[PDB]
Formats: structure tokens, C-alpha cells, sequence
RNA sequence: GGAUAGUGGCCUACCAUGGUUUCAACGGGUAACGGGGAAUAAGGGUUCGAUUCCGGAGAGGGAGCCUGAGAAACGGCUACCACAUCCAAGGAAGGCAGCAGGCGCGCAAAUUACCCAAUCCUAAUUCAGGGAGGUAGUGACAAUAAAUAACGAUACAGGGCCC
RNA sequence: GCGGUAAUUCCAGCUCCAAUAGCGUAUAUUAAAGUUGUUGCAGUUAAAAAGCUCGUAGUUGAACUUUGGGCCCGGUUGGCCG
RNA sequence: GAAUUUGGACAAACUUGGUCAUUUAGAGGAACUAAAAGUCGUAACAAGGUUUCCGUAGGUGAACCUGCGGAAGGAUCAUUA
């Protein structure tokens, strides 16, 4: 909402990584480290 | 009411086994401010 | 019939000529009332958000730029006030600032203004408490055209560089509440000041709905004349804004309360209140009369069952044959088998604590009542009802109660607030006198004692309002009521809570409800205001056809601001017809199970009780509709049916209703 | 014959009775300046082109004219029409569709900044002048490039590679 | 498209996906559209062969008139040799 | 050689009616809407019509019949030559 007048730059769980970095994180997501369930690629599961 | 409101397209098809109809267009913006904005509580509304 | 078209060129290029030259001539026409040359009055308000910093420098800056050192030193003497006639655009500014040691003092001086200047520190960051809260609550009362100005940029670092850094960050921070802008000016260049100097002569202010629709005048001259012992009449000198006033309409002025009108002249004829005169009094004598058929006048007194009449039982009748049987020492058995015939702070802090935790218990278990062995249900609840459907069943307005407040007769009952309130606004706009732009000479019937507090037109802001029909005439009345922002504290719906709608305060307790629509317009009533949606507050205050938004705030003297900001939102309704049903319920354990009938316990402790509220629905927060069938033991337990299979994790709840009445409402000042 | 720098119904007399047309004249529409070109499609197309170069037209709307090689010129003149300014009420001035800037209009568009140093133009002219043009400001029109992290050890944790 | 005590289909959080200093939305327009069809549609029953013939503009229009043989000239690629 | 004047071509613009075309402010009147409310008519009342069509004519009526000419876009059994 309200950030206060002090936006002036000059004189909590971890974070993500921004650009490549990221698509990197998603290379080892799918392909270094492969999660097989069930018989097929499963994204986004929560208790199986 | 009698609030300045910009307008944009909007494509409801409307049906007629329960007589209802097709407006064509949503609110984009309120009194200056944007409707999302205000819904994302990121902006306030100047009420005049 | 009639044939068809076909626009020819010159046909097209005439209609636009047609359509662009009338645009233009209401342009001007609309443009017209800054003539400034004789008629003209463009009230600026100077508004700085930051304690360390001071108005008169705003000014300085702006007049400076003008080039006019004389209009500058004639004003640092004595005044807060100006009147300062601009050459180089031709203008007539009307300067205000305001005491900045009071909160509403600057929303007044605001919610009167064309143009709201705010001022911004280059140093200090705006404060969150107090700065923050002018914001906002002007933005909600009403402002017409706002500006964002700094004045204390060169106090940072001497290269621009540093500078615009802040700039921005203000532009952005500005941009936050008011998007319409997107240039916070910076009056330390040349340019930017004489470019929003410019703005207030040049630009057309727009217009706030309320204050336009009723007229306004502020006031340059105050004086009094003396006509009898106890009362005179004030003078104002001061010129018409919005839609003007008449002789007949009543005025209200802030923080004095609303007064009639005796005498108008005008300085750009004499115009004297006759007959059509608007009264001072509240409840109007016509609403005793208008409310003379009295309805329903039920006696509860008269029922041996919960009235319920409409969708319950019969009137059963017990016939009492009691004889006296002479067996010294005898139970009531046999006696009913041998005459047997047939034919500060501490007390604060303790209380709020205590309306917190009734608060969150009425979030964790709403409206349930808990039934003591000793106290017998009957009486406890014999005036309640006990209604299936909250919203189809017939209650109705007109009912007679000693619960009723004796004024609900003497109120104006308006039917239809929508074309009444058009139809009067058009009856004020047809029938204005004195129209804006004109200067004008109002003389007011006034009581000598209030003298006193009346204060100097110079140093502090006289502001005149016009009231428009019967809005001096208390009503019942609805306003829409949402929580300002970072508030979580309770309020419950009977503690006093000053409201400010057009210009007007009036402390009140008012009745919270979900403004839910139903065809019978009948609304639960909600001990405490609802912490995540907007509300409805109901009650007995006076009438305002313009539908002003509204502020709900609770004085208190400890913080900066000598108020707190409750919550805000709109008056919505002026209408009787909104009924208020406090819920009652009551709670009981499903004890015992059989494969159609539950054993219920707790619920009741006497079979008679049980007997009283036999018809009475019983629903379960499973979403599971029964009824009771007969009592049990001599402790209230009692045998019930029901529509799915409930298990001991179920409650059984009744359902009972009892008419709330609107309170009445006091003006409020200082 | 007259007029024009000159051909020419351009105009004037006098003669003829012609000229265009379903191969679409004439009229009406265009939220139409024309082209170089732009977007998109395998191709063929469809759709844009107010806008950086070329050509044309206009300078609030019409008309008229001086000067001059060249203007039917509007940062020249005259009148009428529409607006509009100063006045001491007699009069006198006015055209931003040039650069900035304001109002209005709208969904919709920037600074009342610095300079002739480039580019080129004008002049009696190497020097003067040029909001033509250039430079910066504003600006998420677009278009290009591409930070927001790279490693290691450790341990826990597992899989795989050969004994 | 899909339901209601128990909802992957609504609301909030958690998670994940896509494109990323950019991404959504509106209007227009091109592609998709062989739904404008010259290239390239369709017309018994799905929209669509004029009731029928005649007839000018228009579009369209059978076949046939130096073929066949002989000689010479010099080019530009490609091979087998260099 | 100035004021002034004769007649021309060029020709803005004005006045007037008449005419279409619009912008308008008003008044005359008529008709449609319901997140309005209730009232009867038939709602809260019961069924009946069911070859289907085409052009045309008429009748009406609250609908629908009906005359003439067309069409199958309508369900060929049986015997025999
Ligand atoms: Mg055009
Ligand atoms: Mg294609
Ligand atoms: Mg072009
Ligand atoms: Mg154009
Ligand atoms: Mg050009
Ligand atoms: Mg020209
Ligand atoms: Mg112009
Ligand atoms: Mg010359
Ligand atoms: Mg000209
Ligand atoms: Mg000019
Ligand atoms: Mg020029
Ligand atoms: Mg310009
Ligand atoms: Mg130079
Ligand atoms: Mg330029
Ligand atoms: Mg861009
Ligand atoms: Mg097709
Ligand atoms: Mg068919
Ligand atoms: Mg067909
Ligand atoms: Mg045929
Ligand atoms: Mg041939």
C-alpha cells in the first residue's frame, strides 16, 4: 500500500533467483535431477 | 454515480433461453484511478 | 412514413461547426465565473503534510514569482486570509491557511476550497499518524482541484543531481493517493512556480457534488446588529459559490449549529424571508400528524406461546379446574385423580478489553444466549419472536412498543428518497435568488450569547453553508460505513460516535447491519461492526438530500489530531422502512440417537419452557433444519426430529427476534 | 479580334451543332492530399501511407492588389464575413496549420531551455544573421545490446563409475 | 464446461507454469480465411440455378497457307589427356 | 501631380422572400420499460389440434378454418406377364 517518502535510494523465506540464473534452477528442475511419479512427469504435486 | 469512468471493449455474448444480455463494455478506470489498483489496494480513490 | 438520410458533406461538416460552437459557448459560459477582474473568487488552500514546515513561505514563493513585493510585506503584519488580485493572468485568489494545531479545522478550511495546495518536505518524510490522515480524510469529505508543491528541496544537497532523486520519490509517494497528478512542482525553480501560479488563475476547478448543490459563501466581513435584548442578526459580506441561496432555506454555519435567514442583499436588490419560511425545530409538528394510524398494538402479556402465530401451533387453551382435595399431605398425582370432572484510564482499558474479547466471542460464537437453571426462559424472552424466515415473514414498521423512542412518530417520513431528493434539488436550482458569483450582504437571525466564540474573518475561516428543505427535520436515516484504514479496534453499534456529513457533526449511536437486500426489508443487527466489509449504521439524525459522504470518528484528546478516524463512507438512505431484528440463540447438545428421533440437552431446564417454544424452528450450523416434539424429563431435556443424521458434534439452535430501535442524535461541537 | 510572357473558348462578336456515355459518362460518398513507401502472406493477395525525400495545396473564411526576375505573398497591403484586443470613447491595432507555451477538445501526444560549433542558406558578404538546423530536458512511441549472481569446500543426503 | 457438508473447475494462502525489464487489456488490421476463392470456394437435399425461351453490349470461337532435307561458320559448359 | 469624379471587368459581402438540411431552448401530444408494488383475466384454467407445405382469394378472429391449382420435402402389400 503505502510506502513512505523515504523511496530515495541515493546517499522472510529465501528468494529466487532473477534471469538466467533462474532458467538454470529450471535445467536441473526437469532434467539433471528427473522426477518420475507415477509413470509420468508430475509439476506441481503436493501429498502423493 | 455521476463518477467519471473510462470504458473499454468487452466481449460477454449474451443468451437467450434466459434473457441475458450482452453489455459491451467493462470499466477501466474510475475517477482517474484504475480499477485494478484500486482493487490491488495499491492506489487510493479521489472521491470528487 | 418519413424517408431516409444521406449527410452530405457540407450536412456533416455543419452539424460539427453546430455541435463545437454551442461546446464552446457553454465553455465560456462555465469559464465565466473567474471574470477576474470584478467578479471573481478562487479559494486556495494551503496545506503543508509536514510539522517543520511553514504555509506563509508557500505563499511567499507564490506571490514572489508574481513579482509583487508589496502584496507580500502587507501580508506578513497581521492576517491568514488574502485577497490577492494576480495582474499577470488577470485573477481574484482567495488565499486560506489554516491552524495547523487543529485537525478539523484544516478539513473545514479544505472542504470549502476550489484548489487544495499541498506542501512537502525536501527533509522530513511525511508523517504516518497525522500527514498521512489529512490525505486521506480530505480525499474522502471532498476536494476539488489538488496541486503537489515542495518548498524545502534546496535543503538537501546543493547539486541537482541529489536533488531530483528526491523529487521523484515524492512524485511517486504523491502519485500514490492522488494519480490524477503526476508533477510534483518544485517552487524553487522560477519556472515550476510561475507555471503553478499560472494553473490557479488559468485552470478550472472542478467541482464537489454536496457542497455545489447547496451554495456557500465565505465570509470576508462579520458584524452584528443589535435588534432585541437576547438576539440579533449577523451580517456577512461575502461572495456565492455553488448554487446559491434563498431567503426561505435555513443556513448552516460549522461549529454553531443551523440558523434562519432574515434579510439578503446583493452587491455585484433586497430580498427579506415572508411566509415560505423554513422553521427551527427538529421533529415538525406535521410528522405527529402523519403518523396517526397506529397498526399493530400486540400484548405479549395476552400469549401462553411464543408469538409465532403466523406459522405455528393453535391457540391452545387450558382450562384450569382446580379443586382441593383434604388428604393432609398428598402429591399433585393423586390431587389431579379425585376431583376429576366431565361434561479514567483503568476504567478504559478494563472496558475495552472487555469489548475486544465480547468482540472476538461474537465472531467465534455470534448471537448465542446462555440460559441459567434458575432463570426461567419464558419471561427472559416473552417479548421476542420467533420467526422462520427472517426475510420472507411479515414484520412491519408501524408497530407500537414501550421500547419505541416517543419521537418515532414526529419524523419525517420521506417515501421515496431518490426523486424526492432530485425533485427538491431542482426546486432549490429554480428557485435560487441569489445565484454564484454574487457578492452579498446575509443577515442572520442569531442568539447575543454565542458572540463570544465567534472569532475574526481574517485569522480564521467563516464559512456560511445553505441547507436546502426540511434537512433541519430529524429522520431515520442509513449510512454506508466501512473502516478506515490500519483499524482494527472494536466498535460496538450504541457507543457514541460523532459523524460528519456535508459540513454538519452529529454525535451518534448507531445501529450496525449487513446492507443485504431482502423483500421485506428486515436486516439482522450486528453488535459489532464487521472487520473485513462494508456496513450499514442506522439511526435518528437529520436529513441530507445530496447523499455527502460521511466520517465516523470518536474525539481523543491524547493523540496530535484531537480525533480518531473510525471509518468513513456515505449517507445512503433517508428511510423508516429499514427494520433492525436482534437475533437471539439458543444453544442445546444433541444428547441421545435414534434412527429418527435425537434426545436433546441443555437446552432449556423446564419442561414448561419447552412446551413455550414448542413451534419454533430448530437449525443446526451442520445446515440441518427439525423440530421438538415433546419434553423428556423435569430438566428441560427434550425429544426432537430433524432432516439429516446429526452426531453429538452438532449443535441444536433456536432463533429468536426482537425489534431494535434507531436512538436519537445530538449536534456536536469543538 | 481582344487579352496573355506566351499557345488555347482564356474572353468577345459572328457562324455552325456539336462533345461525354453500360469499355459506367454525369451525379453522390470518402472519418481521400498524391507518390517514394509500410504491415502481413509460400505464392497470389489483403490492408495501411496525417508523418523525415519528391510534387501539390492553405495560412480564420472569401476576394482584390502593390513591389519585384519571381507572390495573387498573409512573420506584405485593402475590403467584406467570422471572431477578438487597447481606449481618456475621438480612434488604433489583430492573425502561432513557424519554436516554445496556454485554453479548449478528447482514448490520445514534451521545455515559455542552450547555440550557430556542425549542416547548409541569405546578404554589400571569410566576420553579420538564421526557433532552418544542431544540443540537452521531458517521454516504457518504438528499435538494439543485456545486470539481478559466479564458485568452491565442507558435512547430512542420496544415485552412478570401477576394486 | 462443470457443483454444492466433503469442490483439482468459485474465495484466500501455499505451490507451479509462461513470457520476462517487461507483461496484460481495448480498438483497428493482416494471417488463420480455400469464411471473397485469378491462383482457389460453393450452389439435388446444409445459404444459393432467374418460370421459360429470344436477344444487343460483353466474354468466347473448328481446321488449313515453307514443311522437309543437304552444306558451311564460329561460340560455352562437360569429359580424356596437361 | 494629390483629393475628387465617368464607365468597365474582377467581385467579396448585405437585404429580401422561397426552399430543403441541421443545432437548438421551450410547449403540444402520443407510445414503450421494469432488481416497482399489488389487482383481476384464463395465472391458483382445462385441455384439445396434430399429413405437412406452396401460390392465391376470402373470412375473420383471441387464435384458426375455408375455395381453387400445385408438391412429397408422404410407409408398394398381393397377384401376374
Ligand atoms: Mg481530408
Ligand atoms: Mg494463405
Ligand atoms: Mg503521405
Ligand atoms: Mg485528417
Ligand atoms: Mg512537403
Ligand atoms: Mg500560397
Ligand atoms: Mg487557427
Ligand atoms: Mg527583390
Ligand atoms: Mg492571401
Ligand atoms: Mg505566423
Ligand atoms: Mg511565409
Ligand atoms: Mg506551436
Ligand atoms: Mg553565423
Ligand atoms: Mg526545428
Ligand atoms: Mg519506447
Ligand atoms: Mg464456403
Ligand atoms: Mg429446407
Ligand atoms: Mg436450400
Ligand atoms: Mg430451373
Ligand atoms: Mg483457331
Amino acid at each position: 500500500m503505502a510506502k513512505v517518502h523515504g523511496s530515495l535510494a541515493r546517499a522472510e523465506k529465501p528468494k529466487k533467483p532473477k534471469g538466467r540464473a533462474y532458467k538454470r534452477l529450471l535445467y536441473t528442475r526437469r532434467f539433471v535431477n528427473v522426477t518420475l511419479v507415477n509413470g509420468k512427469r508430475r509439476m506441481n504435486p503436493g501429498p502423493s | 454515480e455521476n463518477d467519471e469512468v473510462l470504458l473499454a471493449g468487452f466481449g460477454r455474448k449474451g443468451k437467450a433461453k434466459g434473457d441475458i444480455p450482452g453489455v459491451r463494455f467493462k470499466v477501466v478506470k474510475v475517477s482517474g484511478v484504475s480499477l485494478l489498483a484500486l482493487w490491488k489496494e495499491k492506489k487510493e480513490k479521489p472521491r470528487s | 412514413g418519413k424517408p431516409d438520410k444521406q449527410v452530405s458533406k457540407l450536412q456533416r461538416k455543419n452539424k460539427a461547426k453546430q455541435l463545437r460552437a454551442q461546446r464552446i459557448l457553454d465553455s465560456i459560459e462555465n469559464r465565466k465565473l473567474f471574470e477576474g477582474k470584478n467578479g471573481a473568487a478562487k479559494i486556495i488552500t494551503i496545506v503543508p503534510l509536514v510539522n517543520d514546515l511553514d504555509p506563509l513561505d508557500i505563499l511567499y514563493k507564490l506571490l514572489k514569482c508574481a513579482d509583487d513585493e508589496g502584496i507580500m510585506v502587507q501580508e506578513v503584519d497581521s492576517k491568514r486570509i488574502f485577497n490577492v488580485h494576480i495582474k499577470k493572468f488577470k485573477s481574484n485568489l482567495k488565499i486560506i491557511i489554516p491552524d495547523m494545531t487543529n485537525f478539523l479545522n484544516i478539513l473545514d478550511c479544505a472542504k470549502v476550497a476550489d484548489f487544495v495546495v499541498f506542501g512537502l518536505s525536501g527533509v522530513q518524510e511525511v508523517d504516518e499518524e497525522f500527514g498521512e490522515q489529512i490525505i486521506r480524510a480530505l480525499e474522502l469529505q471532498g476536494i476539488a482541484s489538488y496541486i503537489g508543491v515542495i518548498s524545502n528541496l534546496s535543503a538537501v544537497h546543493e547539486k541537482e543531481k541529489f536533488q531530483l532523486d528526491v523529487k521523484q520519490s515524492l512524485e511517486s509517494y504523491f502519485k500514490h493517493f492522488f494519480p490524477s497528478e503526476e508533477r510534483v512542482y518544485n517552487l524553487e525553480k522560477n519556472s515550476d512556480a510561475l507555471n503553478v501560479l499560472r494553473t490557479l488563475c488559468q485552470r478550472l476547478p472542478r467541482s464537489i457534488n454536496w457542497r455545489d448543490n447547496r451554495g456557500y459563501v465565505v465570509a470576508d466581513f462579520v458584524d452584528f446588529v443589535e435588534t432585541s435584548p437576547d438576539s440579533g442578526d449577523l451580517v456577512i459580506e461575502g461572495t456565492v459559490r455553488g448554487i446559491g441561496f434563498n431567503a426561505n432555506r435555513l443556513v448552516h454555519i460549522p461549529d454553531f449549529g443551523d440558523f434562519q435567514l432574515n434579510k439578503i442583499e446583493k452587491i455585484s436588490t433586497v430580498f427579506e424571508s415572508n411566509m415560505n419560511r423554513d422553521t427551527l425545530d427538529e421533529y415538525a409538528p406535521e410528522g405527529t400528524e402523519d403518523w396517526s394510524d397506529y397498526d399493530e398494538d400486540f400484548e405479549y402479556d395476552g400469549l401462553t406461546t411464543a408469538r409465532y402465530d403466523d406459522h405455528g401451533f393453535l391457540p391452545g387453551r387450558e382450562q384450569t379446574s382446580k379443586k382441593a382435595a383434604v388428604p393432609k399431605g398428598t402429591s399433585d398425582y393423586q390431587a389431579k385423580w379425585y376431583l376429576d370432572d366431565v361434561i479514567s484510564p483503568e476504567e478504559e482499558e478494563r472496558q475495552l478489553r472487555e469489548f475486544r474479547d465480547m468482540e472476538k466471542e461474537d465472531r467465534e460464537f455470534p448471537d448465542e444466549i446462555e440460559l441459567e437453571p434458575s432463570e426461567s426462559a419464558i419471561e427472559r424472552l416473552k417479548r421476542y419472536r420467533g420467526l422462520k424466515n427472517l426475510y420472507n415473514c411479515d414484520w412491519q414498521v408501524d408497530e407500537k412498543d414501550p421500547s419505541s423512542p416517543a419521537e418515532w412518530k414526529r419524523l419525517l417520513r420521506i417515501g421515496n428518497y431518490k426523486n424526492t431528493k432530485n425533485r427538491i434539488i431542482k426546486e432549490t436550482k429554480n428557485e435560487a435568488q441569489a445565484i454564484a458569483g454574487d457578492r452579498i450582504r446575509m443577515f442572520i437571525r442569531f442568539p447575543k450569547f454565542l458572540l463570544e466564540k465567534i472569532q475574526d474573518p481574517k485569522q480564521l475561516l467563516f464559512a456560511v453553508y445553505g441547507l436546502l428543505l426540511h434537512e433541519h427535520k430529524n429522520a431515520v436515516v442509513n449510512f454506508s460505513l466501512q473502516r478506515w484504514e490500519q483499524y482494527d479496534k472494536p466498535v460496538p453499534s450504541q457507543e457514541p460516535i460523532v459523524v460528519q456529513y456535508g459540513v454538519r457533526r452529529y454525535t451518534i449511536q448507531p445501529l450496525f447491519s449487513q446492507g443485504s437486500n431482502s423483500p421485506n426489508n428486515v436486516h439482522k443487527y450486528e453488535r459489532f461492526l464487521h472487520p473485513d466489509t462494508v456496513s450499514v449504521a442506522t439511526c435518528i439524525a437529520p436529513v441530507d438530500f445530496t447523499q455527502s459522504p460521511a466520517i465516523f470518528f470518536k474525539p481523543s484528546p491524547t493523540d496530535a489530531k484531537n480525533i480518531e478516524l473510525i471509518g468513513h463512507g456515505t449517507f445512503l438512505n433517508a428511510d423508516h422502512s429499514r427494520i433492525l431484528a436482534k437475533r437471539a440463540i439458543l444453544t442445546g447438545h444433541p444428547f441421545r440417537f435414534h434412527k429418527t428421533v435425537v434426545t436433546v440437552r441443555y437446552m432449556f431446564f423446564r419442561p414448561e419452557d419447552v412446551e413455550w417454544f414448542k413451534s419454533i424452528p430448530l437449525f443446526t450450523k451442520s445446515g440441518r433444519s427439525g423440530f421438538i416434539k415433546e419434553s423428556l424429563g423435569t430438566h428441560g431435556y427434550f425429544k426432537a426430529t430433524f432432516d439429516g443424521k446429526l452426531s453429538a458434534q452438532d449443535v441444536v439452535a433456536m432463533s429468536l427476534y426482537k425489534r431494535m430501535w434507531p436512538m436519537p442524535s445530538l449536534p456536536w461541537n469543538g
